[PDB]
């Protein structure tokens, strides 16, 4: 009667570990301990990828883990940390749940099948961009992206968003990361009629892009600048132009909140999973086991259908890729070399706060776009009767 | 005088594997290894244990398994430790979607693009214009689809693709969404892109729809079969596939070709650069920067009048492939031989 | 049978461009396992279905 089920996890510190264990205690406390009983298992991030895959194969998988949590480790891991864990657990199709990881490379069901997350990726910011362009009705924007999987995913998502309206596109500027001179691309943008620039790239790239745009005087009045969370953070924040618009996801740096949310979703999933029959136990070790865990795709199915409205980050619903939907965002404006909240993104569309919207150049209210219609270069052809 | 260490890991097979089974100026050292289980922890640990103080720069790996995961493991290790790895037989030689530019992992298996091209050549040879596409979300399906769509664009010849259906294997089958998607199939030729287990389940599902019956011929890449000896009972009779040469190309010969590739690459940078920390966790010797030149040189290899040269996607450039057909007796028979240019 | 034959009778003498692509009879006397209902119904095309 008192049967136990093990749950694996990987967190930042023993503190977060204790948080997780407390969450498990509350989980068995808020559920029946008569039928099934919960057991907490967690390990700290290993120094290297290999050692972490090993830590999964012994400290986690050998313990028969039904799920594996992943958060950002102490000191910056560049968000590539959960990958080998998503691999190892993914081999057995053991669902892996992300917490602080925003990288869009995990939105591919191809590379990581068992990988979901409690935060939306950077590509999903195109939702907030979509409500922004919705209420303000901006029909012209230049899309400046670095050449990589991330930027191309964000690009694809924004285009899909732009695919909503008929034939909506202005210019696509793709650049290779680490390029010091963007002057060519920026001039090709400057030749374009649209004065509104949307740049999605890494911080160190954003510094050079902002540097080149500042060199081209594209940060002045008449122009609008809408960026993401990576662009306002780090080395780029110093070089950020005034009037720049940005976004910040709620509980992004927060592990414990997401630890709790994940614990809740996992609770629902586990309690819902034992309601069926023919439920097989996860492998008791990596060693000697070639075959995958047969219950894994089912548990994943249950996880992606999980609805948890009471989450600390708000309503929790997962998209097809496994990314979080209906996540709350914070719109940020740059006024007088200071960040300010002009509103927040909740559910559908956007609600504007009492703070006054500021634009580059320091203009109080200036929703000016598409600018000048001027002398047009005419490409033509040679045809005897006509030309 | 100069000498380099190489580790050869072979996994337990049904067939007889004997460890006892033109050396170049650089002298190779062969470490023979036999492994029971192909699981990730076993592979990673044994490889890291075989490393030890032996200072092995090159690694030769092959398996009898049907697991396509082995190539992902090997690629992960090669990418992480910046070390050359050559997939030889079976699972290690199977296909992946996209590998990093830093990855030195190379496979003797054919590129997915060339697989799809060969398949299309099969379709042309038997003159099948009407076909269908079923792919899973397993890595490479996008490449496959995009190759068929690429070929159908510039062809002046008559071509029709009725359907492209993408099945999600990440979820358990209850609602039978797989059945509902597969029952929509019409065309006589169905291109199925998926792993062997996926191929088994999907072929099992197709029986309910009757797509494995006569009038329907399935044309599949090397990813599904991958072993001519072991044939799943759920595989439909008359299944066409593409296989790397087995009778013609021996397993020890493959390993030989791998050592040849490694040695030739090391000798190529010997003439060019004129000039090896071994462990998992880290290397104080650096040299990661010089590893790239070694990889670039490892790309192009001319040996014995035959090019073993690899591709940027990580696969082999032009390996010999034979088209096989599953007969009534449920054994793979060779229905074709496909060369560089001409098609037999 | 009366329903089908009636629809075909009325549709026989119709000068209109009427077309019925398929007539599918599902057997409910036996429990559905092989999913013959599924297989028969998925083959359906036409926009209007008389059930
Ligand atoms: C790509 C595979 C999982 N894939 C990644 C992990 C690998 C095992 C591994 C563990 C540790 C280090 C390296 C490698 C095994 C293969 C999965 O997403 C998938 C399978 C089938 C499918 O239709 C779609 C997606």
């Amino acid at each position: 009667d008192p049967k136990i089920v093990n749950i694996g996890a990987v967190l930042s510190t023993k503190k977060h570990e204790q948080i997780f264990r407390e969450a498990v205690n509350q989980a068995n406390f808020f559920h029946f301990t008569r039928k099934i009983q919960l057991n907490a298992t967690s390990v700290t991030h290993r120094p290297n990828a290999i050692q972490m895959a090993l830590s999964v194969c012994e400290d986690l998988i050998s313990s028969q883990v039904y799920a594996i949590l992943v958060s950002h480790p102490p000191a910056p891991t560049d968000h590539l940390t959960p990958t080998p864990i998503s691999y190892t657990a993914g081999f057995y199709r053991i669902p892996v749940i992300g917490l602080t990881t925003r990288m869009s490379i995990y939105s591919d069901k191809s590379i990581h099948l068992s990988f979901l997350r409690t935060v939306p990726p950077y590509s999903h910011q195109a939702l907030v961009w979509f409500e922004m362009m919705r209420l303000f009705n901006w029909n012209h924007v230049i899309l400046i992206v670095s050449d990589d999987h991330e930027g191309r995913a964000a690009q694809k998502k924004l285009e899909t968003l732009l695919e909503e309206k008929e034939s909506k596109a202005d210019k696509v500027l793709q650049f290779e990361p680490g390029t010091k001179n963007l002057t060519a691309l920026l001039l090709e943008a400057k030749e374009l009629e649209a004065r509104v620039i949307i740049l999605s790239a890494s911080e160190d790239d954003a510094t050079a892009v902002y540097k080149s745009a500042a060199m081209l005087d594209m940060t002045g009045a008449g122009y609008v600048w809408l960026v993401g969370e990576r662009e306002i953070s780090g080395s780029a924040l110093r070089y950020a132009p005034d009037g720049i618009i940005g976004l910040q996801l709620i509980n992004g740096k927060n592990e414990s909140a997401h630890i709790s949310d994940a614990v809740a979703v996992v609770a629902q999933a586990i309690h819902e999973l034992f309601e069926m029959e023919q439920i097989t136990d996860p492998p008791r070790g990596c060693v000697g086991n070639t075959n995958i865990w047969k219950t894994g795709p089912l548990f994943k199915r249950v996880l992606m259908s999980s609805k948890y409205p009471d989450g600390v980050t708000g309503r929790i619903e997962f998209n097809e890729d496994g990314d979080r939907k209906f996540a709350q965002y914070s719109i940020m404006n740059l006024q007088n070399r200071k960040l300010v909240q002009v509103g927040i993104f909740d559910g559908s569309y956007i609600i504007q706060n009492d703070r006054k919207i500021i634009w580059p150049g320091g203009e109080t209210e200036r929703p000016q776009g598409y600018q000048m219609s001027t002398r047009l270069k005419i490409v033509t052809i040679h045809q005897e009767p006509f030309v | 005088h100069p000498n380099m260490d190489i580790a050869v890991i072979l996994v337990g097979t049904t067939e007889e594997v004997a460890i006892k089974d033109h050396h170049l100026p650089v002298t190779p050292r062969v470490e023979l290894v036999t492994m029971q289980e192909s699981d990730p922890k076993s592979i990673i640990t044994r490889i890291c244990d075989l490393m030890s103080d032996k200072k092995v720069q090159g690694v030769v790996f092959g398996d009898d398994t049907d697991q396509e995961a082995i190539a992902q493991i090997l690629d992960f290790i090669s990418v992480q430790t910046l070390t050359p790895i050559l997939g030889i037989h079976g699972g290690s030689s199977m296909i992946m979607a996209d590998k990093e530019e830093a990855s030195m992992f190379f496979q003797f298996g054919p590129s997915i693009e060339q697989q799809a091209s060969v398949m299309l050549n099969i379709m042309e040879e038997y003159d099948w214009y009407i076909f269908s596409i079923v792919t899973t979300y397993f890595p490479g399906y996008q490449d496959f689809e995009n190759k068929v769509r690429s070929t159908i664009e510039n062809s002046f010849v008559g071509w029709e693709l009725e359907e492209v259906i993408h099945l999600d294997m990440s979820l358990d089958d209850i609602d039978s969404k797989i059945q509902n998607q597969l029952c929509k199939l019409q065309s006589p030729v169905i291109l199925l892109y998926c792993t062997k287990e996926e191929a088994t389940y999907i072929f099992e599902v197709a029986h309910s729809v009757g797509l494995t019956g006569y009038g329907f011929t399935w044309i599949v890449p090397s990813l599904v079969a991958g072993d001519t000896d072991t044939v799943p009972d759920e595989f439909p009779t008359g299944l066409i596939s593409v296989s790397y040469d087995e009778w013609d190309y021996d397993l020890p010969a493959r390993v030989r070709d791998g050592i040849a590739i490694i040695t030739t690459a090391a000798s190529t940078m010997l003439s060019e650069h004129n000039s090896s920390k071994s462990s998992c966790n880290n290397i104080q010797e650096s040299r990661v920067y010089e590893a790239h030149m070694l990889k670039r040189y490892l790309i192009n290899v001319t040996f014995e009048g035959r090019d073993l040269s690899f591709s940027e996607d990580g696969y082999q450039m032009h390996p010999k492939l034979v088209i096989i057909l599953l007969n009534q007796e449920r054994k793979w028979e060779r229905v074709g031989k496909y060369k560089d240019r001409s098609l037999k």
